[PDB]
């Protein structure tokens, strides 16, 4: 049942012309397979990305993301941010056995656990999650946080995002600090101060499975300290 | 164009019954939702103040609940497709058993896919009419209605198809019917 | 991939 349900490879040679595809593999339905899988959208014309791009995927290519669940990784979470459909892998599977591109919202993979919800959400178009928003990133981490919610956040509309260590800006021009517990006490008294809320990461992942804004004290987990 | 789901009753004043049959079909009236098993017998019945006249028939038709999804057209997961009744297509959602005069319409211009059977009066001392459905795929199917809601149109119409009764009601394909049933019931009362 |  398993080699048979993967599915064949397309007879089409441009099954998949016009199309990338981001694929994400779960930590750890048929089981995903990511190179058999790549196999068949490259048999297929189908484009494979290397990582992330918008300078394609706003372009000539429609980006799709292709994994076998919901899962909590950078690519689920700038596709979330960039509302491209998290489409499961049996839409590939499905249509190499048709020989035609079959539609991939029948497909749609679901964005998350929520916690205002208490639920998996299933997705619906995003269209920026972030839109008009000012962000101060402070963190010991550079590269899984800095970095990753810098990229996650401009991918999903924001007007400007802040990269600071906890060592070292106009502050007051921002409208929600992002952090964790290695923020300094100067930094969280003159937000404190200001009236500016400050948050962890949970609230942006909460935003990015929500798809809109959600409250900044909504949960207990929003809070940068929650140990 | 989503077809209408607006209740109804019209001149016959046509409503929807429903039974049970480990629980293979419940029903949900605070809900108005039905949660049966994969392929199993969903007693729907029908209950008329008048009789409506021969040539009569029941057609059903299902549809996505939510809107982002309205439009798009049920049909049954490729899985469960490539692997049968006979006289019912592999691609549609909903089938009818115990009757043989029991037609499936794909519809040329919408594509959407129903099911009708020629209306029956009540037998020997019944009531109403008691028609016997199968849900061929999972709610949580992919490939199919994936996790979406789905309700399911019932209509009566006359020889040619003109409108003359209409009822709805959701439909959750699950393993455990009673278990969600009471679950999304709780989970109802307690928004109050 | 690592999840977060
Ligand atoms: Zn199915």
């Amino acid at each position: 049942a398993l080699e048979e349900q993967r599915g064949p490879l397309p007879l089409n040679k441009t099954l998949f012309l016009g199309y990338a595809f981001l694929l994400t593999m779960a930590t750890t339905i048929p089981p995903f397979n990511k190179q058999y899988t790549e196999s068949q959208l490259r048999a297929g014309a189908g484009y494979i990305l290397e990582d992330f791009n918008e300078a394609q995927c706003n372009t000539a290519y429609q980006c799709l993301l292709i994994a076998d669940q919901h899962c909590r990784t950078r690519k689920y979470f700038l596709c979330l941010a960039s509302g491209i459909p998290c489409v499961s892998h049996v839409w590939v599977h499905d249509s190499c056995h048709a020989n035609q591109l079959q539609n991939y919202r029948n497909y749609l993979l679901p964005a998350g656990y929520s916690l205002e919800e208490q639920r998996i959400l299933d997705w619906q178009p995003r269209e920026n999650p972030f839109q008009n928003l000012k962000v101060l990133l402070v963190s010991d981490q550079q590269q899984n946080f800095l970095e990753l919610w810098s990229e996650i956040l401009m991918t999903g509309g924001a007007a400007s995002v802040k990269q600071h260590h906890s060592s070292a800006i106009a502050l007051g021009v921002f409208d929600v600090v992002v952090t964790d517990p290695s923020c300094p006490a100067s930094v969280l008294k003159c937000a404190e101060a200001l009236q500016l809320p400050v948050v962890s990461q949970e609230w942006v992942i909460q935003c990015l499975i929500v798809g809109e804004r959600i409250g900044f004290k909504q949960h207990p987990k929003y809070k940068h300290d929650y140990v | 164009s989503v077809p209408s789901q607006k209740t109804y009753q019209g001149s016959y004043g046509f409503r929807l019954g429903f039974l049970h049959s480990s629980v293979t079909c419940t029903y949900s009236p605070a809900l108005n939702k039905m949660f049966c098993q994969l392929a199993k017998t969903c007693p729907v019945q029908l209950w008329v103040d008048s009789t409506p006249p021969p040539g009569t028939r029941v057609r059903a038709m299902a549809i996505y609940k939510q809107s982002q999804h309205m439009t798009e057209v049920v049909r049954r997961c490729p899985h469960h497709e490539r692997c049968s009744d006979g006289l019912a297509p592999p691609q549609h959602l909903i089938r009818v058993e115990g009757n043989l005069r029991v037609e499936y319409l794909d519809d040329r211009n919408t594509f959407r896919h129903s099911v009708v059977v020629p209306y029956e009066p009540p037998e020997v001392g019944s009531d109403c009419t008691t028609i016997h459905y199968n849900y061929m795929c999972n709610s949580s199917c992919m490939g199919g209605m994936n996790r979406r809601p789905i309700l399911t149109i019932i209509t009566l119409e006359d020889s040619s198809g003109n409108l003359l009764g209409r009822n709805s009601f959701e439909v959750r394909v699950c393993a455990c019917p009673g278990r969600d049933r009471r679950t999304e019931e709780e989970n109802l009362r307690k928004k109050g | 991939s690592q999840e977060y």
